[PDB]
């Protein structure tokens, strides 16, 4: 019935493609990132998703069991599929914390991101809140309290820490309570995000200067199309959104009937995920284009007002549509006065604003708060959207934590030493203790590090290992014969070609290009808030942050080879 | 402080729910 299709939708719609995708799309030039993603969907999404589902269905085991049955000296990869998930559980729930925060500041008539606080004389606005938008000031100062540079970090902020603790308690409560009731929840926890995004698209397309954002998002600029970072980010994002590498897909496929259809399931899941991500990006970039157009209008208005006040002009004589000509006339009238303010005049254009209006790990929150503050009944829409985002985050965290606990649940030694219900509490406590780092003054920088590198190389390496093992280790012909015996209609030559030498080759080529780019540039830099300019400035990563990122990647990458060496020694 | 009051209420509700769930689990023991 339609319940199965709704369950597939719920598995496909998650916090990943709704929150992470718009920020990546804006970072990498919009269309110049959207084109690879689709290309990275028909090549790496559907084939690898179907391979994972088929492996899970055929093996009738968990992730560790499935990757141990195929080959002994490869079973360590099953441990790796845990480690990455662990790191995800380290930081992903932090997102929910922010949601909680942004929910709790939604029951006030003067919304905290609606009106800028006064300087103190009760006559003007804060310099940071004047240079930056109200939403950006609320996000970067009253929510994260971010420090200008990663080198200087303060103590653990108590309010974000409390929000994170609340998020972890909610996750633990959901773990203890729900195990099989989701069948009812799927009737409601799967269609609400689509309704919310429909409402926000309705609002966004009614805003002035909204189509500029869509035109920017769908424009594939060839200048930035050749950036390897865009391809690598698209690949890691599609792998993170589909759930590849985490091992949850294999665990879910192990619980389904041997005659259950998988090709249709994989294609439907992949296409639904891509379409949902595209729709969310459309809405977010409509709102972002509205913000950029509003900033452009504001800058033109400020320049026009300044020129009118310094040249004794009429209130309406100088407009945006006839600016430069008038300036030229002033250049012909008396350049002595014109040069007195020539450095003061600013050159503002739509392209530059669209490139740098809003950016960072919190593009979704800033953009949607901007959209909410331009509504009719702001509080209701804010509550609905943040509840939807919190529900998506809780569902994704439930899936990830179940994938983490399942190998630990299967541990006979662990189960006989501690109660099964206490392992979840211990995991939640440890994850909260580790994730308390992201609540410092510079915690957002660490969150950015763990959003860029805790899932980039690890997922790609795990997927490459899986496709190599199912490609040549077990034998593609044997796998096809087993699948044909299980269900018939043996794999079409498209799937066999994709699994044989297309996906591994493409992933290896992307990795080589990324490594070469990093080696040649050698300038891995992060964005940092600058209150004086009220913008984002690129700054070089310090040594210790690079060491932390390298260690985080290296543990996940070396989880497999170390266990392979251990198994080889055990054999020898 | 609207947000602090709402956070306190939500935390109390979550604490009560977790306490009753753990009590039921202990009963399962
Ligand atoms: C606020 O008052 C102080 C008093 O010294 C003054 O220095 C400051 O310029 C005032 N603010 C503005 C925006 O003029
Ligand atoms: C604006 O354009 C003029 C024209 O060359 C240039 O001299 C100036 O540096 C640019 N920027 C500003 C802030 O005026």
């Amino acid at each position: 019935s339609l319940q199965f299709v709704f369950a597939c939708i719920s598995y496909a719609v998650g916090l990943g493609n709704v929150w992470r995708f718009p920020y990546l799309c804006q970072m990498y030039g919009g269309g110049s990132f959207l084109v690879p993603y689709i290309i990275m969907l028909i090549v790496e999404g559907m084939p690898l998703l179907y391979l994972e589902l088929a492996v899970g269905q055929r093996m009738r085991q968990g992730s560790i069991g499935a990757w141990r049955t195929i080959s002994p000296y490869l079973s360590g990869v099953g441990v790796a599929s845990v480690v990455v998930s662990f790191f995800l559980s380290m930081y992903y729930n932090v997102i929910n914390a922010w949601a909680f925060w942004y929910l709790f500041h939604s029951f006030q008539d003067p919304l905290p991101w609606s009106v800028c606080p006064l300087n103190g004389n009760h006559t003007g606005y804060d310099e940071e809140c004047e240079k930056a938008s109200s939403t950006q000031y609320f996000w970067y100062r009253k929510t994260l309290n971010i420090s200008p540079s990663l080198q200087e970090n303060g103590g653990v902020q108590w309010e974000p820490a409390l929000c994170l603790l609340l998020a972890w308690l909610v996750v633990y409560l959901c773990i203890l309570r729900g195990t099989e009731s989701t069948g009812k929840v799927v009737y409601f926890t799967a269609s609400l995000p689509y309704c919310v995004l429909i409402i926000y698209l309705i609002r966004g397309l009614t805003l002035h200067g909204a189509t500029n954002g869509l035109m920017y998002m769908f424009t594939p600029k060839i200048e930035q199309l050749a950036n390897p970072k865009a391809w690598i980010n698209a690949a890691t994002q599609i792998f993170f959104s589909l759930g590849l590498g985490f091992g949850s897909l294999i665990a879910f496929a192990s619980y389904n009937e041997p005659s259950n259809n998988c090709q249709k399931h994989a294609i439907i899941v992949s296409l639904i995920n891509s379409f949902t991500s595209i729709f969310a990006s459309i809405v977010t970039f409509s709102i972002y284009g509205f913000k950029a157009t509003f900033n452009y209008e504001n800058c033109l208005k400020k320049v026009s007002l300044l020129l009118t006040n310094t040249f004794d002009l009429e209130d309406g004589f100088l407009t945006a549509s006839n600016l430069e000509q008038v300036k030229g006339y002033l250049a012909s009238a008396y350049p002595s006065k014109y040069s007195e303010m020539f450095p003061q005049i600013k050159n503002c254009s739509l392209e530059s604003e669209l490139d740098t209006a809003v950016q960072g790990t919190g593009l979704a929150f800033i953009v949607y708060t901007e959209a909410i503050k331009n509504m009719e009944v702001s509080q209701l829409w804010s509550v609905l959207y943040f509840f939807m985002l919190l529900m998506l985050g809780i569902g994704s965290m439930l899936g990830n934590t179940a994938a983490i606990l399942t190998p630990l649940t299967d541990s006979k030694i662990i189960s006989s030493h501690l109660p099964k219900e206490a392992i979840s509490g211990l995991v939640c406590l440890v994850n909260c203790a580790i994730g308390m780092v992201f609540t410092m003054e510079a915690g957002n920088y660490w969150f950015d590090i763990f959003n860029d590198y805790a899932a980039t190389l690890s997922l790609l390496l795990i997927v490459l290992v899986e496709t190599i093992a199912v490609c040549y280790v077990y034998g593609l012909r044997r796998f096809e014969s087993d699948l044909k015996a299980m269900t018939g209609r043996a794999v079409s030559w498209y799937w066999k070609v994709m699994w044989a030498g297309v996906s591994p080759l493409l992933i290896v080529s992307l990795f080589v290009f990324y490594l070469s780019d990093y080696i040649l540039t050698g300038t891995l830099k992060y964005q940092a808030w600058d209150a004086s300019q009220g913008q984002l400035v690129t700054k070089d990563y310090p040594a210790y942050a690079l060491a932390v990122i390298g260690l985080l990647v290296a543990s996940s990458t070396m989880c497999i080879p170390l266990a392979a060496l251990g198994t080889f020694v055990q054999r020898r | 402080s609207i947000w602090l009051i709402v956070f306190g209420v939500v935390m109390g509700v979550i604490v009560v729910g977790i306490v009753i769930l753990i009590f039921t689990g202990i009963r399962d023991r």
